[PDB]
């Protein structure tokens, strides 16, 4: 009993964790729910934004079990590491399900390419509370906003727009990606779930401190 | 006029000077913050500035002309509150922005920090630094100083922790600094750790940006904060409860529950990366395996931590 | 005989603008696929690289 | 009403003169697509050795 707890106690990363989506829109897209999880393929600034945003990953087998869900089965699954946060991408052209995967993540990321405007009408999802619309424009400089699911605006503002050149905006675009991120699950455990607290360190401490209470 | 003239996508540089003179003389009435309304989409629009060659210099600076001065009031709080906003879309031109001037917004963010409010402006600086950091080298030190005196405000809670966070990402930025930064930085932060007063969203991402400092703080001249921290942390326990929140900083030898399992996992997260940083997963050598391969085992946990030992029946050997 | 003859002119345009559209039809769908093949096969080989 | 069609299907066969001499441009960014990948079977080549 204590043994298997020490396996599943180990588990847990003292790394956190983050998965988070990518999306893409196109002018027919727009406004669309069958076509926006269709389409394999993006713009051409939407391409190379996405091989910007982290390096070089592979979901083969040698690699330890750090990755994932998204990113087991089929390609790059882009990734980002750090001292303690881990990011998983589920680029959207990188499924071959995607709906399955895309829309259980809080957050996800979504390029507003077509010209239009954009809601979270778009996909019903999962749990996708927070999006974050990315627009180019005619020069470098390109504008980035966010937009809340009508509940938890109060946590995470709202009317923040911002313009961002092209070697600066993966960096930013993700930067407030995980602090969406960060609100999401903070908002989650707040429903007191009893679920994996998203600080991991106090999640398995309290794994121990779960256990001392089994012994006595 | 100005609602239709603003509104080109295909006769230019005229409406520029337009601009420059309706915002030159102050009309002291609506009008003023009605232009200024229409200032901020001119921003998301202001595309066609490739015909106009760098001219908008003037209105930057006639911006900062109009950020201070009585010749404004001849809703001073909103003059400020709106054109923070205006200047803030107008910070993507690093290259058109003169330098000079651009060191000029910066000090007039300085000036804004000290304010009716800042939370705009405070954005705006992460943005400028992230763009144009080489302009923000000088002002840092002295921009951290001023931050000091924000006084645990929930309002500005969020912002600060956010723009300390995206510049600790931004290492070549501070390649260089001395205690006084770092110390001022856990200083700030500290307070946003209550137990009760801020959001358990704030509290977490306090504990995470104090983290990443830490890591990203020096090795050397790390130690000095470890109890000045614990005491920032007991000072942020102050009343809640004290059954044992006694110092125990390793100095010496070198609900309110969840509140003690934040000092717990802080202070033992420093433990760790105090002294050396070294990632948090072993990987044995194939020589270790080889040799415990099946070895007996035995685990206990002496406290909060879980010690495992191993040893070898040489396995390998008698293969 | 003024509407006669911009009825007939609107038609021609009408047929000008269908087989246009035709012409833009496939070549779209033409380009679509091309350009996945054109990135399917470099980002593979990228991965062997 | 006639006319006011006329024009409209003027404008439409011109937005489609527009959208076709474009898509040509993007066909030819696509053979130019095309050529960066006969690149990278230049690199396929070098790869394999």
């Amino acid at each position: 009993s204590f043994e298997r707890s020490v396996q599943l106690l180990d588990q847990i990363p003292s790394y956190d964790t983050h998965k988070i989506a990518v999306l893409y829109v196109g002018e027919g897209q727009s406004n669309s729910e069958l076509a926006i999880l269709s389409n394999e393929h993006g713009s051409y600034r939407y391409t190379e934004f996405l091989t910007g945003l982290g390096r070089l990953i592979e979901l083969k087998d040698c690699q330890p079990d750090k990755v994932y869900l998204g990113g087991l089965d089929v390609q790059f699954t882009y990734c980002w590491h750090d001292d303690i946060m881990q990011a998983v991408f589920h680029i959207a052209t990188l499924m071959p399900d995607k709906k399955r995967h895309l829309g259980n993540d809080f957050v996800s990321i979504v390029y507003n390419d077509s010209g239009e405007d954009f809601k979270l009408g778009t996909i019903k999802g999962q749990f996708n509370f927070v999006h974050v619309i990315v627009t180019p424009l005619d020069y470098e400089c390109n504008l980035v906003s966010l937009q809340c699911r009508k509940d938890m605006e109060g946590l995470v503002d709202t009317s923040v727009a911002k313009i961002v050149s092209d070697r600066n905006l993966p960096f930013v675009a993700r930067q407030m990606a995980l602090h969406a991120n960060m609100a999401s699950q903070v908002h989650h455990s707040r429903s007191n779930p009893t679920d994996i607290y998203p600080s991991k360190w106090i999640a398995r401490l309290r794994h121990i401190k779960r256990l001392r209470q089994r012994i006595c | 006029a100005f609602d239709f003239l603003l509104l080109l996508r295909a006769p230019y540089s005229l409406l520029f000077r337009v601009l420059l003179q309706c915002l030159k003389q102050e009309s002291d009435w609506k009008v003023l913050k009605l232009v200024l309304g229409r200032l901020p989409e001119s921003l998301r629009y202001k595309v066609l500035i490739f015909t106009s060659p760098c001219s908008v210099d003037q209105l930057c600076s006639a911006l900062c002309s109009m950020l201070s001065g009585p010749k404004t009031l001849e809703s001073r709080t909103d003059l400020h509150l709106a054109v923070v906003p205006v200047l803030t879309a107008l910070i993507s031109y690093h290259n058109y922005l003169d330098k000079t001037k651009q060191r000029e917004m910066v000090y007039c963010l300085e000036q804004g920090l000290i304010h009716r409010c800042a939370s705009q402006c405070v954005v705006a600086l992460s943005i400028c630094s992230v763009e144009m950091p080489d302009i923000i080298i000088k002002a840092l030190p002295v921009l951290v100083v001023k931050l000091t005196h924000i006084s645990a405000t929930a309002s500005m809670a969020v912002p600060l922790l956010e723009f300390l966070s995206t510049l600790a990402r931004l290492p070549h930025l501070y390649r260089n600094f001395a205690a006084e930064q770092y110390a001022s930085v856990f200083a700030i932060s500290l307070p946003y750790t209550n137990p009760s007063k801020f959001n358990q969203y704030i509290v977490c991402l306090a504990h995470h940006v104090i983290a990443m400092w830490f890591i990203r703080c020096r090795l050397p001249f790390r130690k000095d904060f470890v109890p000045f921290i614990t005491k920032g942390l007991r000072s942020n326990v102050l009343l809640s409860f004290d059954d044992t929140p006694e110092k125990d900083s390793f100095r010496a030898r070198s609900l309110k529950n969840l509140h003690l399992e934040l000092t717990e996992t802080c202070l033992d997260m420093m433990a760790r990366y105090v002294f050396s940083n070294f990632t948090a997963v072993p990987k044995r050598s194939p020589v270790g395996e080889f040799l415990l391969a099946g070895g007996r085992t035995k685990t206990w946990l002496v406290g909060n931590k879980l010690v495992t030992v191993t040893t070898s029946v040489g396995t390998g050997t008698r293969s | 005989s003024q509407i006669r003859q911009l009825q007939h002119d609107r038609e021609e345009f009408y047929n000008q603008s269908q087989e246009l559209q035709t012409k833009l039809e496939d070549c779209r769908n033409m380009i679509a696929e091309l350009r996945i093949e054109l990135k399917k096969a470099n980002n593979k080989v990228c991965h062997t690289e």
